[PDB]
């Protein structure tokens, strides 16, 4: 029966070990191997939703407050986040808040940057001011992509984006992707600055509520997407 | 229209009639959906007896050598074992062999029939390697052909010689799956086997 | 009797031209007809069948039957082969006929 | 034959009408004009669910009114959600709902209206409130919206639900920028939310009490 | 002699252990392998029947009693199983009988369900009456696809089945499957409940039975199907 | 062991058994090997799959014969084509980080 | 160069042990492998004859004596095998021999026996009567193909065929293929039984051999054939 026959392969660059694979897997490629069990297929059915999808980004893209402690609060108490919009600022030169920086912000971006580390896209931020329809007021927003260590009216320099209260709410300022490079590091490496900044004063009548504030949630898109994964992690958490 | 026991036609069953009504479950209306991919054999036969396991067995003193032949009754069988009645089938066998590390071979073969002396290596061979997988498929043939008794149990034989020896223990596994089953099968399915007499 | 079902539909659709729902008529109503129907059918049909096999020079006349009851498509046979000692058939039609020993010795 | 339950009877007479019977089906004429309705269509509308509560004892992480889940309509003690239900044992259905929250003007406050859909409520665990805000909700400002509008396609594992056990979505209200206070004004706003039901299945029936 | 040559293969993903399997076998798909011995193969003649079949379903399908002391008895001694229809029970709301429920029934359902382990389709239930041409009588038949503990004249309510008997029997009572997700449990896990109840009475002349009786008998289908193997067992049996 | 001995194992579904497990399924993994295996879904009860149970299911894992030393194992997954949609999304924010 | 490339097979089914068989060889499927040795090959001829010839069967068919002691004898002293017909054992219903039975025999269907196990055909017979011109005679042959003990006339019943002596022998009676199944074991499991008798005396002259006698040799075919190998044996021989 010798034809021959196959004789041969024999390549084998190998080894049969991995082959298959163990190492484990990369990327994919590898479907369901040593099939297998068997056998058919299966049939499955919503509802559920008709939401067959990819992306990922699609489930980034949901505005999402920053933390419980960011300032810190939440309770811790009161505030309340977002610090009080309350008259004795004045002075238009002022505010608070602050950064440092970062992608902490624990809204699930916490979990992205604990999975993969490296991306390009910018952090979309909204204030959200309450107040009722009586009172008024204005107000800015520094932000810095590089960024510094406070770091005054330069925050009149950079970007900026007024503030007016209202009818009615909310608000936003963007920023553009912004670092040498292409991707960058996903951990503590850098990001900028962020101040809201009082101008002039948000008033009160003599019935009204005196005291008025803020919240502030980010999100990433719509440019964005992320490369590479990583084991990270927080423990785990 | 309600049937009546030993009354007309013969063993089939019906549509069991489009009652009851609707109404809305409540009696029909029952359209079958495939829900698998759809290999759906799950039900039919051939696939289940397609796959395998079976006993777990014939352990192996080491002293000597020879056999001794063992009797496959095929079932056993006696894990899956729950389905059956019938007669036939042209196997397909799988052999493990855990003995001396890479030491030794293991000669098998079968069968038919009654004895021998003899030369086993005649009727066939299958030299299987230590540690190595549990491979063969056996295809019929005197054999006589009439099928087979159903219960004999099952008819048969297999044989296995661990040729040299390495001065150490020896063990070895036998699975099987018959495939292709022509089984039909057979007059089903008498051999009611209810027993669960278990 | 006959009519009588029609007419528990002829109701049934007396009430259907409510689409509620849908409807068929409660309960399921939609059958008050029954199956062709009440009548007769088949078991005591009787005569309802009365049989009268045959088989050579006997003959078996049986005035209540139940029904054949043949398990699974027989399809039965007429070798085979396969074959089964060839030897076909024989006599008798044929075995009585042939030749045979008959004599002695002086 | 009628739903649910044959009647295979053995020796009939006749069916037996009186005088040409040719029965409806109004009428009409009219007999009080409401068609027709449910159940079909009574069993779904509107509904009360709520209660009241409020002023600034709540940090606003502090939760509020939960609603509760399919059984809420069953233990009702008004619509569907009692007589028929009370029958069946299995529903599978929508769910459509208005909330309502009315202030005195001068005020502002965020109400928070989430509806977690049977997340093994866990222990919701402390820090994943954003978290809590990923889910199909909507967010009140109080100070102008004096209403807000739901709607809740329902998704559960199984394919269906048992009535008053097995439940699946629950209605949260949380707090949000615990609310504000000018002297002075009253000191409660409290809540309402009011249900309604799409096209609503009841199937496989079982005893009266259960 | 060196193309190249074949130089490679080379994948392998693998560890050449299975490959070959062992493992085992699933699904099939792993047809005669390493072949094989040789070579030819049979030509099969009937009879037999000209009844090569798949399923499965087919072999249920055969109505079959529910075991032997289902209530039990047979004999056990008489009943003589299905209990007795026999006066003194009159009292148009009762009669005896009983599930809880099951699956068990053991007419071969058993080995299915020690064998498979998922399904969906119905349990078409026989009830059988034997009595004599003269006397008559009517009664009904609870079944609640659930189900519950006992559980009284809600059968009124839950599905029915009317019973004349009569000219001649025997009877039948289907359920549709009823159950949520899709496969079922074929273990202890649920189904459903059932009652025989008298209406009115099984009357008797003075020449007659005076006793008068039932046999009742279940087959699955014909709708349905079963999934996935399993161990089991039942010892063996 | 030192190519000594076998390894069979198979899932799962579902609660209990007695049992000869060969019939659910097998997959000799013969000593120091490489660790291969899909398995499709069904009965299974489709549903899907609670999603935090977890997870619902199993793995029968046994060691055959023994070669009188000790022994280890090593179980990895990957989940490929994931049909999950996902269903709704992104619910069980699960920002724990309370880690 | 990874195109890819190759990756990848990895079935392997396997366990790379046979794979390259042992095992061993069945059905031969296994042509000349890890070729080879090397290379072309060869160009033989004749003579020899033109015969290149599977089959087997075709050696077979051959007309071969019933080994050496049948009877036995040969020589063993005379007879001379075949007994003798000689007068004295007239009374036309007697005669002498016998099979029980069988497959041996020895003329080289033993080796086939003893290395084949299975079949399917005839073992057409030839009884030859040596006399001399002058004297004739006539002489039955019985055999019947199941078979029992010795058994009597019913000789007279089954299969028959006259011999007249003559000019000139020898003669001829088949058997066709009678039995259950197909195949029949050809181990000393089951054949029939055969006697020659005396109907007519075998007379003589006053110059003449006033004895005659016979041999009797069989062979298989032309249907025959047989099925599946064996290792048997003989010891071996």
């Amino acid at each position: 029966t010798k034809y021959k026959w196959t004789r041969t392969k024999v390549d084998i660059a190998e080894g049969p070990g991995t082959m298959n694979m163990a190492n484990v897997l990369s990327t994919t490629g590898a479907q369901s191997v040593a099939l297998v069990g068997e056998r058919a297929f299966y049939d499955p059915r919503t509802a559920g939703s008709k939401s067959r999808f990819d992306d990922m980004i699609k489930i980034a893209q949901l505005f999402s407050v920053m933390s419980d402690n960011t300032t810190p609060s939440s309770s811790s108490g009161i505030d309340k986040y977002g610090y009080f919009d309350w008259a004795a600022t004045v002075a238009p030169q002022n505010m608070v808040h602050r950064n440092v920086v970062t992608l902490d912000q624990f809204p699930n971006l916490n979990l992205f940057m604990n999975t993969y580390s490296y991306f390009r896209g910018s952090l979309i931020i909204r204030l959200s001011i309450y107040a009722s329809t009586f009172n008024r007021g204005r107000l800015r927003m520094g932000f810095f992509p590089n960024c510094t260590h406070d770091t005054q009216l330069e925050l009149d320099n950079a970007i900026y984006t007024i503030c007016d209260i209202g009818s009615d709410n909310s608000f936003e300022l963007t920023i553009p992707y912004s670092f040498s490079t292409w991707m960058r590091k996903t951990h503590g490496h850098q990001l900028g600055l962020f101040q809201v900044e009082v101008l002039n004063r948000l008033t009160y009548n003599s019935s009204s509520p005196n005291k008025v504030h803020c919240i502030v949630q980010g999100r990433l898109g719509d440019d964005a997407k992320f490369f590479c994964p990583t084991g990270s992690l927080v423990s785990f958490q | 229209q309600s049937i009546s026991p030993n009354e007309l036609g013969l063993t089939s069953a019906q549509d069991d009639g489009p009652l009851g009504n609707e109404k809305p479950n409540y009696f029909l209306n029952f359209r079958t959906m495939n829900v698998d991919i759809f290999t759906v054999s799950h039900t039919k036969v051939d696939n289940i007896f397609g796959r395998a396991w079976y006993v777990a067995s014939h352990d192996f003193n080491n002293g000597d050598t020879w056999r001794q032949k063992l009797t496959f009754p095929k079932e056993g069988h006696g894990m899956l074992s729950q389905f059956f009645a019938y007669f036939t089938g042209e196997i397909n066998i799988h052999i493990l062999y855990m003995a001396e590390q890479g030491f030794l071979r293991v000669a098998h073969t079968y069968d038919t029939e009654d004895n021998r002396k003899t030369f086993l290596s005649s009727n066939g061979v299958i030299t299987i390697p230590a540690g190595e997988q549990m491979t063969l498929s056996v295809p019929f043939y005197s054999n006589k052909p009439l099928r087979t008794v159903r219960h004999d149990s099952a008819l048969g034989f297999l044989m296995c010689r661990p040729m040299m020896h390495g001065t150490t223990r020896t063990t070895a596994e036998v699975y099987i799956s018959l495939r292709c089953p022509n089984f039909f099968f057979p007059v089903p399915a008498p051999k009611p086997t209810g027993s669960r007499a278990a | 009797l006959s009519n009588v079902e029609t007419e528990a539909n002829n109701i049934i659709s007396g009430n259907e031209v409510g689409g509620e729902i849908i409807t068929k008529v409660a309960d399921d109503a939609s059958n008050l007809l029954g199956p062709n129907s009440f009548a007769t059918t088949a078991q005591p049909e009787n005569k309802d069948v009365v049989q009268a096999t045959t088989t050579v020079n006997t003959t078996n006349l049986t005035q209540h039957p139940s029904a054949p009851t043949i398990p699974f498509t027989p399809d039965f046979r007429n070798v085979d082969n396969f074959h089964s000692m060839a030897y076909d058939i024989t006599t008798g039609d044929k075995n009585p006929s042939k030749l045979i020993r008959l004599d002695t010795a002086s | 034959t009628t739903v649910n339950t044959t009647n295979l009877t053995q020796h009939p007479s006749a069916p037996t009408i009186p005088f040409t019977p040719d029965f409806r089906n109004v009428d009409n004429f009219h007999s009080m004009a409401y068609d027709i309705t449910t159940g079909d269509k009574n069993p779904s509308k509107l509904i009360r669910l709520d209660t009241a509560s409020w002023q600034t004892s709540y940090s606003r992480q502090y939760k509020i009114t939960t609603v509760e889940l399919p059984k809420s309509f069953w233990d009702d003690t008004r619509k569907p959600a009692y007589g028929q239900a009370k029958y069946f044992a299995a529903v599978r259905c929508g769910f459509h709902f208005q909330v309502q929250v009315n202030v005195n003007q001068g005020t502002a406050g965020s109400a928070l209206v989430v509806y977690e859909p049977k997340p093994v409520i866990d222990s919701r665990q402390y820090l994943e409130f954003g978290s809590l805000t990923n889910l199909p909700h909507v967010l009140m400002n109080l100070a102008e919206t004096t209403q807000a509008d739901l709607c809740i396609p329902y998704v559960a594992d199984t394919n269906y639900v048992k009535t008053d056990s097995s439940d699946l979505g629950q209605l949260r209200v949380y707090v949000w920028t615990p609310l504000s206070v000018p002297t002075g004004a009253s000191n409660e706003v409290d809540v309402t939310v009011m249900g309604s039901l799409l096209q609503l299945d009841f199937q496989n029936p079982r005893p009266y009490g259960e």
